[PDB]
């Protein structure tokens, strides 16, 4: 079943691609040559990001294709399918979008979380180990679900820190204890 | 003083804890913004978004949940946090509403200093059963003759007030509200009635005047002004009449009864085309959403006179609904004339005929109730409705150069004179005692010889010779409710002292 | 984005998995989703147009919309037992009705 | 009363504006900076009681 | 019990979505339970759009759901009580007793849909209801086992029309009665609920001729759709299993017609014209077929109808207009005229006025009298312009009997004792026909017009000509 | 740093910009693109998220490569104000576009800004004279008030305007604002000679007008938020200066008509005849900052340019809503050649009372409402038969009536270069006593002609005599 559905549309073709593949039991090696495959389409960088955006026909777009699995043999065949569908439904400007779907469930896969701790300065090495640290001696990070820390600059919030990973948030910044504050005095 | 005050307020903020749920903001404009997270959520919950906006929430969709701002959308900007309140729209409801005017959320916006409320409650409440009812037994009379005698206004009931805009329309609403100064002024608690006037998309101006009208009449001291004025946001005008209806509720609970007037209940439904043709909801009908018909329909039926079990507790409601073009066949208009137990139609040629109030009472029913208004003044008006019809269908028939026969005529010298009787002017409510005589007199075709110029002076005249000598016989009305023999006769004697003099 | 039944994911992750067509298009159809009695069905290639196909539920229906994705079948009875991925024989006659 | 009470609001209003100036005063300040350390820790205590 | 659990997907008013897990899907037209401090929500499964996603409608309020919330799937359409523990209790949309009459069933339930009886099951009738509505009788009888039709528009009484009917023939009628009502207000509920309790058809100590399923317009769009379903279900059940004369009562159609004009848009149906569904002549036609006299059980329906705006060209009062056996239109002029009845006899037709269904005498009584307040009605132009002046001696004759006749029709209701004063008079059918013969032939046009007014038979006719005399 | 961007779409004055930089746009910014044709004002009107703004464009789009540089100027367009208002006319932007040069200012204010509190709020009622006789017969303004006009297609909307700015504003000291949204150009430079001729604006002197004029020509955003910007400038008077001010817009239809022009592109889907759906907030906001608050009194007279004729429309009904006095004038009454052309059934005051103007006035009142009722009710029976045929006692109503509407016409000073009918200003206290005189019937013997285009009743009674000649 689904690693929980991501968006819609574009990534219910990555749910698809991985769900396939996950049953196939081959998900890192299709990642991986994603990314491989990836990179070669943006170290094409004159019509491999100017022949992302359609402009010829399905059989020329076809044959793009198969120039880009000229480029690397394997490619897994669930994404040499994946380009199938993808010239079929001619659309490849949403295939570095779809990769980046596929990215996101490859990595829900793994379990690594993504998080940040959104500051409006650039905050110590201490402050960054504390806190992914305390984040994994919660339950917020589930262990086997790891986690990466971006800090942030954001002068919008002014001063104080926001820490923030899933659904879940503590806001302990300046700027929204002074909006409260400010409220409670404009009574 | 104000230092200690301030101390207080500074002193009363203090700590917090890790909040629950966030989503980051994305397409937002026009006042309906979309936010991507917030897996839990409450259907119609309030969500606080960083800019300070708090928004109920109309959409949730596997994609992006959809939040209702009731701020401005300037405070709002792009991949805001917004961090979810955890509570389902709710009012503060309590004792301390009364002499307030308060804005939807309830906050006082005549500043006499915060709320002292009791309670907070939900916005949408769903009406009361079969189960909880007793049937009308008790009179509420707005102290227009007209209205009192020909369309009587009984508690609980919803009773539709109809026709064009600002034509008085407020007006007839704020006469009802000065003669429930009456009772108000009187004691016994069920006897009284408060009162909660809802305004909603009208100006500030109107609405300032309209409560300083009521603190000119000094009416203020047992009103709830529940008030969204015609800048404030459609989605708080939306959720308007929901929370001066829980507030109501308040009061029906308590087992009090009180009146709730939603003016403009049009307004709501303008307000609700908006917020659904921004929440891009297929529109219905004329573009109001069709399920407009089902939120004015729960909104209605919330008022009621309960069972003498549940406290008998009556919210009494009077819907108002502008009539643009006078044509009632627009889809709102329709909609509420089903919803409601009574229609109350006002016609403008009948203003401009001098006739004020303009209220055509050949399209004014009420449709449920008869034990809704006073006894003695049913007795009375009997045959002043036949008389009316009557009076309705000869001065038809006397169109189109009909020479008409002496019966017709007396038909009609009769009804013209009631036409005259009718007539109140604005904020003058009269005391129920003295509309008896009055009709009595019409009926009796006391004032058919009576010229017509000087019906006004008999009017006012024989008033005050009914104050002058049968005082008496004003107190017994008061007392008893229904004319006994001694009091048609007295009522009688005296009509005919003053038809001379 | 365009809608085919390239967006639908249980057709989709069998495209995917190299998995398609081969008389299951042919007349042969699948229901991918029936509401409203307008079944859509992916395949009936073969369909003549507002032709005669009956369902696995039984029931029958004409081909009034010959969609470029799917087949819009008109339901000739309630939706009551019909439900997805519903295999659609197709009857092949064209609407006829004996006469005599 | 009235222009008492009008009185009480003009000076809450007034000493209102002191607090906004106020505000001006404490955001200059690299207690900016300090305060921060003081939320960097009181998150570590928040968090580890979660 | 089978795991088919579905986790919301959308709460979007009444369409919730459901998300079903992968093998699982339910079938269009199943019921959904939801657990939740609301008791169960309950959603009707309409559509599926394929991936595992159904788009139900709700039955109940959708405030205060959670997206992405596990829904258990109790299948096919809502099984409703069955029974002759069925009668005399009010019961929910759902079935809940709304009257704390405990647990309702008696050892069966049914579905809510049923399937209309075939062309092979239809057995013809030609019955004749007397309702001792002297307009009725004369002008438009009714047939038991019929699919009588109470066109009329907003607030023509239209439920004191009925508790006339319910008064007298209910009571007077073996057959067990379903009194429903689709979207109507709880201040009639309360009413009609005393009402009937003290008309004693609902017993509170022995059995009751009658049930309740009070759906209030209170209650969400998509269950007042579903009252109807409920309603008829209940009626089928007597008609069918237990053989049993029925006299179903429902109200107000128009409700229903537009409950499903609402969840049209929302189930995203593009609207048709005046905004209906476009699925209205076979939503109606799904309602109108099921209700018929077959070889089972006589269903003598009596369905209420609300014209909108009294605009009977528009779509749903017409297509209505169709379906129902022995129409009947009261309209606003005629109560304006002050006659209760309010109906309007030269637009109220019947299949079953005929001069062979009630005999050539009946029919000849009531062709002489529609010919007279036709002429009436005709001449009313004349009057008003011309006067009376060119106008027939004859023809004055026949516009002073048109107006005796008018007021004849004028007879108060006994349930409008408290809607007026006079009590009702049902009149004999027989008695009827030979009271109106006589004011043809002119037997009685030395009686004062005012004499006919708000009265019962010749009797009283000639006892309030007495009493105006004095 | 410079929040730069590209313009990623240009689908009519609803260009989009793509802002690069993850710096956050607001809504309600401004946003210079600068052109060859100097710098166009763009203002942030919906965030489509991904940094990527939709914005409404104020002057002309033509020209515009998609891919063009953006410059976020922050916040909405900021007008100059100041005494330095008073005698110019300006711009959108605030540039003199009388080209009088550079406006010295000292407070430079955002466009939007919010509706003064509930508590703010203060009414009075101090009867305005206008000096037009059916104005002031028939619903009197009063100071602080807003008033209505609910003139037909090119009735001139303007002309009773024009009147009323000369007469009331010329007796008013205090500041004025003139705000013209989509008027035709030509008018408005007759308008703007006339201010300088009669001294209204005396720009070697000092103006006590100001004056925002918005050609019908210009792009329909720049109109949409020409409102807004006359708005700012009538707050500087009411607050900052203190100053009572007075208000003239026409017409508050082009802005509703406006909004109806870009809300489509803007991605609405749009209510009925068309109308914005967001129709009721944008009027709201507008009317509501307009209003006699403690800190000024600022009577405002608002023109409505009914649209089609058709006054049930959404535009004019909302209108209605937010105004103390209404004077609907229509094509009929212009056409039967009545001028002014205001409706006499369809006029409406707040500030008619008999606590107002009085229970004398009231009662005069009450009485030309009952003539002219009854006499719209024999319109039918006068056209089916003769006139003769009406019955005797109606018949001397009707020919009152007759009088009364001739009556009402007054020639106006403005008018007067255009009908060639010297101007006539008749006093509030010479109206009452005219009226109540052919209310009595007293000059009800002369014709109908002599009450016809004339003045005060010793007018009719000395046109009698001419007429008699």
């Amino acid at each position: 079943p689904p690693p929980v559905r991501l968006f819609g549309v574009e990534g219910t073709y990555a749910t698809a691609l991985y769900q396939a593949a996950a049953k196939n039991s081959s998900i890192d090696a299709a990642f991986q040559s994603l990314q491989k495959v990836e990179s070669t389409v943006k170290k094409n960088p004159k019509l491999g990001h100017l022949l992302l955006n359609p402009a010829l026909s399905l059989k020329d777009r076809n044959s793009v294709i198969d120039a880009i699995v000229e480029t690397h043999k394997n490619l897994d065949g669930y994404v040499v399918n994946l380009l199938k569908v993808l010239s079929e439904n001619n659309r490849l400007g949403c295939f570095e979008k779809i990769a980046s779907d596929f990215g996101v469930l490859n990595d829900a896969h793994n379990g690594l979380l993504k998080g940040t701790v959104t500051s409006a300065e650039p905050l110590d090495p201490k402050s960054f180990k504390r806190i992914e640290k305390a984040l994994s001696a919660s339950k917020l990070v589930g262990q086997g679900k790891s986690l990466k820390l971006e800090n942030v600059v954001k002068p919008e919030i002014k001063g104080g820190l926001i820490v923030e990973l899933g659904d879940k948030t503590v806001d302990l910044s300046i700027s929204t204890k002074i909006q409260k504050l400010n409220k409670v005095l404009e009574d | 003083e104000v230092s200690s005050i301030l101390e207080e307020r500074i002193k009363g903020v203090s700590d917090e804890a890790n909040l629950n749920e966030t989503g980051r903001v994305l397409a937002v404009g026009d006042g309906i913004a979309r936010v991507f997270g917030l897996n839990n959520i409450q259907a119609e919950e309030l969500v606080e978004f960083s800019s300070g906006v708090k928004g109920m929430a109309l959409n949730l969709e596997p994609g992006q949940v959809g939040i209702v701002l009731f701020g401005s959308d300037r405070l709002v900007k792009e991949g805001e946090l917004v961090k979810r309140t955890g509570n389902i729209v709710d009012v503060p409801v309590g004792p301390g509403l009364l002499g307030r005017v308060v804005d939807a959320l309830g906050n006082p916006i005549d500043g006499k200093g915060p709320i002292d409320a009791a309670g907070r409650s939900r916005a949408q409440v769903k009406a009361p059963g079969i189960l909880p009812r007793r049937s009308v037994h008790e009179p509420v009379q707005t102290g227009l003759k007209a209205v009192d005698a020909l369309v009587p206004i009984g508690r609980g009931q919803r009773e539709l007030i109809i026709g064009d805009r600002q034509t008085g329309k407020t007006a007839v609403a704020l006469d009802t509200i000065l003669n429930q100064k009456r009772w108000n002024n009187g004691s016994d608690e069920s006897k009284k009635l408060y009162c909660v006037y809802v305004a909603v998309g009208q100006k500030r101006s109107t609405v300032a005047q309209l409560v300083q009208t009521l603190e000119q009449h000094d009416a203020m001291k047992y009103s709830i002004i529940v008030a969204a004025t015609a800048s404030e946001a459609a989605p708080l005008q939306y959720l308007a009449p929901f929370t001066a209806a829980s507030i109501g509720e308040w009061f029906r609970d308590n087992g009090k009864h009180a009146l709730i007037v939603y003016d403009d209940l049009s307004k709501q439904a303008v307000a609700y085309r908006q917020l659904s043709l921004l929440l891009r909801r297929p529109p219905g009908r004329e573009a109001y959403p069709g399920d407009v018909f089902y939120l004015h329909s729960r909104l209605l039926e919330r008022a009621a006179k309960l069972s003498e079990k549940e406290g008998s507790g009556s919210l009494t409601a009077l819907p108002v609904i502008e009539t643009q073009g006078g044509d009632v066949s627009a889809y709102i208009p329709t909609n509420v004339i089903s919803i409601t137990d009574g229609q109350i139609f006002l016609e403008a040629e009948l203003f401009y005929k001098g006739i004020r109030p303009a209220i055509n009472v050949g399209l004014s029913v009420s449709r449920v109730g008869s034990a809704a208004q006073v006894k003695a003044l049913k007795q009375v008006a009997g045959s002043l409705k036949l008389f009316l019809a009557q009076y309705r269908e000869v001065a038809a028939f006397a169109q189109f150069g009909s020479d008409l026969d002496a019966s017709t005529k007396q038909t009609l010298v009769r009804g013209e004179r009631l036409t005259q009787l009718l007539k109140q002017n604005q904020y003058s409510p009269l005391a129920t005692e003295e509309q008896v005589p009055l009709i009595y007199a019409g009926v009796n075709g006391h004032l058919d010889g009576i010229e017509l110029s000087r019906i006004g002076e008999f009017e006012s005249s024989f008033l005050s010779y009914l104050k002058s000598n049968h005082n008496e016989l004003l107190t017994e009305i008061r007392e008893k409710g229904e004319l006994s023999k001694e009091l048609l006769a007295s009522l009688k004697s005296a009509t005919e002292s003053f038809v001379a003099t | 984005t365009k809608a085919q039944p390239t967006e639908v994911s249980s057709i989709l992750e069998e495209r995917i998995k190299g998995v398609s067509d081969e008389a299951n298009l042919n007349e042969t159809g699948r229901v991918l989703a029936v509401g409203d009695g307008i079944a859509r069905v992916f395949g009936l290639n073969n369909i003549q147009a507002e032709e005669l196909v009956e369902f696995s539920s039984g029931v029958k229906g004409m081909a009034l919309n010959l969609e470029p994705g799917q087949v819009g079948i008109v339901l000739f009875g309630s939706d009551r037992l019909v439900k997805e991925g519903e295999l659609v024989k197709r009857t092949g006659n064209i609407v006829d009705v004996p006469v005599g | 009363v009235r222009y008492e009470a009008s009185l009480r609001q003009l000076e809450q209003r007034q000493l209102a504006k002191s607090v906004i100036s106020r505000v001006q005063s404490e955001l200059g300040n690299p207690k900016f900076q300090e305060k921060v350390l003081q939320q960097s820790i009181s998150e570590i205590e928040q968090l580890l009681s979660k | 019990s089978t795991p088919i659990t579905g986790k919301v997907t959308a709460v979007i008013g009444a369409i919730v979505d459901v998300h079903f897990e992968q093998s699982e899907l339910p079938a269009i037209l199943n019921a959904l339970e939801i657990k939740t401090p609301q008791g169960k929500l309950v959603l009707e499964v309409a559509q599926h759009l394929g991936e595992n996603t159904v788009r139900t409608i709700a039955m109940d309020g959708t405030e205060g759901l959670v997206r992405g919330e596990k829904v258990l799937d109790t299948g096919g359409p809502i099984s409703v009580p069955v029974g002759r523990e069925t009668l005399g209790r009010i019961i929910n949309v759902i079935g809940e007793p709304i009257d704390e009459r405990g647990p309702i069933k008696s050892k069966l339930r049914k579905p809510i849909h049923a399937d209309p009886p075939s062309f092979a099951e239809q057995s013809t009738s030609a019955e004749i209801l007397e309702t001792g509505i002297k307009v009725v009788d004369l002008l438009a009888p009714y047939a038991r086992g019929g699919k009588i039709g109470l066109f009329g528009g907003a607030g023509v009484g239209k439920t004191v029309f009925i508790q006339e009917l319910i008064n007298n023939i209910a009571k007077a009628h073996g057959g067990f009665s379903v009194f429903t009502g689709v979207g109507e207000r709880t201040r009639e509920g309360n009413d009609l609920y005393r009402e009937m309790k003290e008309t004693g058809v609902i017993n509170l100590e022995g059995e009751s001729k009658v049930a309740l399923v009070f759906g209030q317009m209170n209650e969400p769009p998509g269950a007042r759709a579903r009252v109807a379903l409920t309603g008829l279900t209940i009626a089928e059940y007597f008609r069918d299993e237990e053989g049993q004369d029925v006299l179903l009562f429902i109200d107000n159609i128009f409700r229903f017609t537009q409950a499903g004009s609402e969840v049209s848009a929302l189930l995203g149906r593009i609207p048709s014209a005046v905004g209906y569904q476009p699925t209205l002549a076979t939503d109606m036609g799904l309602l109108q077929e099921r209700i018929t006299t077959t070889k089972k059980g006589s269903v003598t329906s009596v369905q209420a109808v609300y014209v909108p705006a009294d605009d009977l060209t528009d779509p749903a009062p017409a297509t209505t207009f169709a379906h129902l056996d022995a129409t009947t239109v009261l309209s606003r002029g005629i109560s304006e005229l002050g006659i209760y009845p309010a109906v309007d006899p030269l637009d109220s037709k019947s299949r079953l006025l005929d001069a062979a269904v009630v005999g050539q005498e009946h029919y000849d009584v009531a062709s002489k009298v529609q010919e007279t307040l036709q002429t009436y009605k005709s001449l009313q132009d004349i009057i008003a312009i011309l006067g009376m002046d060119e106008l027939s001696e004859q023809d004055k004759l026949t516009v002073e009997r048109a107006r005796k006749i008018q007021r004849f029709l004028s007879q108060p209701f006994a349930v409008a004792e408290v809607f007026t004063g006079i009590p009702g008079k049902l009149v004999r059918l027989k008695d009827t026909v030979a009271s109106f013969k006589a004011v043809l032939e002119g037997k009685y046009d030395n009686i004062p017009e005012h004499a006919f007014y708000m009265v019962g038979g010749i009797e009283d006719v000639v006892a309030k000509a007495e009493k105006l005399a004095a």
